[PDB]
């Protein structure tokens, strides 16, 4: 439900598996997604006991919601690493709080 | 490597 409302946060899940974030995946993350549009902040959380295509949540803040509304489109179904991602929107406020573990 | 698409 949240991760179909619009929004200029966009969440990554399934971009790595559970135990395995990397120093590099911030690096990687944010510089293609600057091709979506300008880029203020990726967040790396890693939700303690969850599944391998859920715990490691990436959440990119965009500028505008117009970039989010791209990369989601571009980026849901892509691959990383061999590994099908899954994009969606991110609540703002619940982002901006670091209430990072919902829905 | 770049992930992206591999």
């Amino acid at each position: 439900a949240m991760g179909k409302c619009p929004t200029k946060v966009v969440l990554l899940r399934n971009m790595v598996g559970a135990g395995e974030v990397d120093e590099d995946l911030e690096v990687e993350t944010k510089e293609e997604c600057e091709k979506y549009g300008k880029v203020g902040k990726c967040v790396i959380f890693e939700i303690p006991g969850a599944p391998d295509d859920e715990a490691v949540r990436i959440f990119l803040e965009f500028e505008r919601v117009e970039s989010a509304i791209k990369a989601v489109v571009d980026l849901n179904g892509r691959y990383f690493g061999g590994r099908v991602v899954k994009a969606c929107f991110y609540n703002l406020d619940k982002f901006r709080v670091l209430d990072l573990a919902e829905q | 490597k770049s992930r992206w698409d591999e």
